[PDB]
């Protein structure tokens, strides 16, 4: 055969575990190309994928990072931690400030956030902090911004406290290159991508976005 | 005789048959000084070039 | 596809009645007289018989019962 | 003297350079030894045995 | 080559029969992968004969362990060679140095 | 069969990998932050942050 | 919300066989992503044109010698295995090397052909050491990919009846070593953009621009599978 045609994945089968997981296996791929594709896609997903997340917060009664809130048994670090795991999506609006004025007994669920049209919470039942059967109240303002990757607080008055924003929708990428077989050839590699997301976008759509990004990057060179 | 000749010439169809047979058919690996009973263990073969 | 037989030995004790019962069941399944019970999913008669034993639809008692029925 | 001869060129004196993993593309931590070792090929060939 | 030898590799090659060595010094007159012709220096030659040394190399003959012993020339045409110098590198040798 | 200890002990290279990977450096990159679980830890590690 | 697209900026050629590119406008990190992907693609898949077959006038196999040459036929085949040539209009061609007289037989001495071009004519194939001696061989070059060993090429025998035909191991891979570097490009109105610098060492057959374009094209085309997974 000519030197232009290469083996392409003729069998690909995505298996999603019922909420947000996905085992994507695409085999057969030519020898040593599974590692290339897995590395490129994993690095794109883990480093550069547009998204939105909570960046910083401002609490009316709390000003110092290490502080105790009267009524919430969970510590401020725990509140920022739960807020870090919150999964949100935003429309064309780039920045939005939400508020969580709540008072009662039960847990301070994410569903108690003030409703908006441009903001959608994929996990309204998410827990932010617990509350006691007291007049104690929780009032805070969270800032949601649109970014590209991961930026801890160390990278970057009020005073307000910072949060390590995680804009990337993906949460775990670990590809595996398993030996495959086609006719007498058996050195062919088979790609087994494994992905989890925060729920904003299904893993297959995440892979599609990653491929679109990479291909758009490889546009001028291709002929 | 025809089957023997086809296997001897190593036709391309034999590979599918072999991969069908190997699927569930353990083979006993065994080292030379089998001092104790853990020197003969049965694995499931995986065809390798 | 199968890995271990721990559930099999849990169902049938002695890990030796297991081998014999599975052998007889696989022998009936293999020679073209009988048919399987558990849905075959590309496995072989041995692993299918072990699947039957593990899931709990066959043992020495049930095997002898089905035999004496015939 | 090995250090002197290594430094006569431009290779690091310690004798360990930093290797980049072939597949991942990201650096190996803890720089690693590399050098030109003389290797034989013993005649216990596989196709004589298998 | 041994890139890190022990300085005691020329003796192993030369003293064992495989490496071959010029019996008498002179200038190469004809080099071919099968044979080498050495014109002995007038001072090293006996008065009677007009001696020229012909070394017939061995080309791909089986050794007792089924490995292939092969002697190739390591001296170009018209190059001087002295007494006891390597001419035809044997199996697993390089310019007279053992190379295993 | 001789003693009630396993015979599948990770032996000589897997063990070094785990030992190097389950350890602590008094001051390495990104010490002292808070993570939302093992997934966040792996994600941070791969990116090199 | 979107990344800048990289475009080649220079083809700086320190030597004929040594080249440096500069995919440049690279955005965040991709530097390493694109560098590693391109290095792996270039080392794996590139169209080479290494020699495949040789037919010498009076040689019955590749373990004897020929009178008048100071190198065995095996050494001649080894030397030819590294011959660097570029073919344009055909995927397989036959050359003709004839020489008579003492001295080296360089690849320059190969019979000239319109489409074929020997990249480094100095390349030494053998050495004649007899005035009344000559060598007349037919070289069969063909364009392939990767590294196909001689034993596995001969499977159906492709009607290899002649015994004077010697098959050398094909080495279709023009690139010898590829290394990429990432450095902060100094653009005015942007914080920090990466610039990739791919330094490659070919054997002279493939121009750097063509090689990088080929690698980018292969990576983009093969990635089309992921662009639409489409369930099963």
């Amino acid at each position: 055969g000519s030197v232009t045609e290469f083996l392409k994945p003729r069998l690909v089968d995505i298996e999603q575990v019922s909420s947000t997981h996905a085992k994507v296996t695409l085999e057969p791929l030519e020898r040593g190309f599974g590692h290339t594709l897995g590395n490129a896609l994993r690095r794109i997903l883990l480093s550069s994928m547009p998204g939105c997340a909570v960046t910083e917060v401002e609490i009316d009664g709390v000003l110092h990072e290490y502080s105790t809130k009267e009524g919430v048994q969970e510590d401020i670090l725990e509140i920022l931690l739960n807020l870090k795991g919150l999964a949100v999506r935003v429309q064309g609006k780039d920045e939005v400030i939400l508020t969580l004025n709540k008072s009662g007994i039960g847990p301070v669920t994410a569903a108690d956030i003030t409703h908006d049209g441009d903001v959608e919470i994929v996990k309204p039942q998410h827990v932010i902090c617990h509350l006691t059967d007291e007049n104690a109240s929780i009032s805070m303002r969270i800032k949601v911004q649109r970014g590209r990757g991961y930026v801890p607080a160390s990278t970057r008055p009020i005073g307000r406290l910072l949060v390590d924003a995680c804009y990337s929708p993906v949460e775990r990428i670990a590809y595996n290159v398993e030996a495959a077989r086609v006719e007498q050839r058996t050195d062919l590699d088979k790609l087994v991508i494994e992905m989890e997301t925060n729920g904003t976008i299904d893993p297959e759509e995440a892979i599609r976005r990653a491929a679109t990004i990479l291909a758009e990057q490889l546009e001028a060179f291709v002929d | 005789k025809a089957a023997k000749k086809m296997v001897e010439r190593e036709e391309a169809v034999v590979w599918d048959i072999l991969d069908e047979v190997i699927r569930e058919h353990p083979v006993l690996l065994n080292r030379a000084p089998t001092l104790h009973r853990l020197g003969i263990q049965a694995f499931e073969p995986v065809l390798i070039e | 596809a199968r890995v271990t037989v721990q559930d099999a030995v849990e169902k049938i004790g002695n890990r030796f009645d297991l081998v014999l019962v599975a052998a007889r069941r696989a022998r009936q399944m293999q020679v073209g007289g009988k048919d399987p019970l558990v849905p075959e999913e590309n496995d072989k008669t041995t692993v299918i018989a072990l699947r039957e034993i593990e899931e709990g639809l066959i043992n020495n008692q049930i095997l002898d019962v089905r035999e004496r029925q015939e | 003297e090995i250090k002197e001869l290594l430094k006569l060129g431009d290779l690091p004196t310690s004798g360990q350079i930093r290797l980049y993993d072939g597949r991942t593309g990201e650096q190996f931590e803890r720089p690693v030894t590399v050098g030109y070792m003389y290797m034989l090929k013993l005649n216990h060939l596989v196709d004589d045995k298998m | 080559k041994p890139l890190v030898g022990t300085g005691m590799e020329r003796a192993v090659a030369v003293d064992s029969g495989v490496t071959a060595v010029a019996k008498r010094g002179g200038v190469v007159q004809y080099v071919d992968a099968s044979r080498i012709v050495i014109k002995v220096n007038e001072d090293e030659m006996y008065p009677g004969e007009a001696g020229i040394d012909i070394y017939n190399l061995t080309k791909y003959t089986r050794s007792n362990q089924n490995t292939c012993i092969n002697q190739m020339p390591c001296v170009s045409l018209g190059e001087p060679v002295e007494r006891g110098d390597v001419l035809a590198d044997g199996p697993s040798t390089d310019l007279g140095e053992l190379a295993l | 069969p001789a003693n009630g200890e396993p015979i599948i002990v990770p032996s000589q290279d897997v063990v070094l990998g785990l030992y190097y990977m389950t350890r602590d450096c008094v001051n390495a990159k990104g010490e002292g932050m808070v993570l939302t679980g093992p997934k966040e830890a792996e994600r941070l590690y791969r990116s090199g942050l």
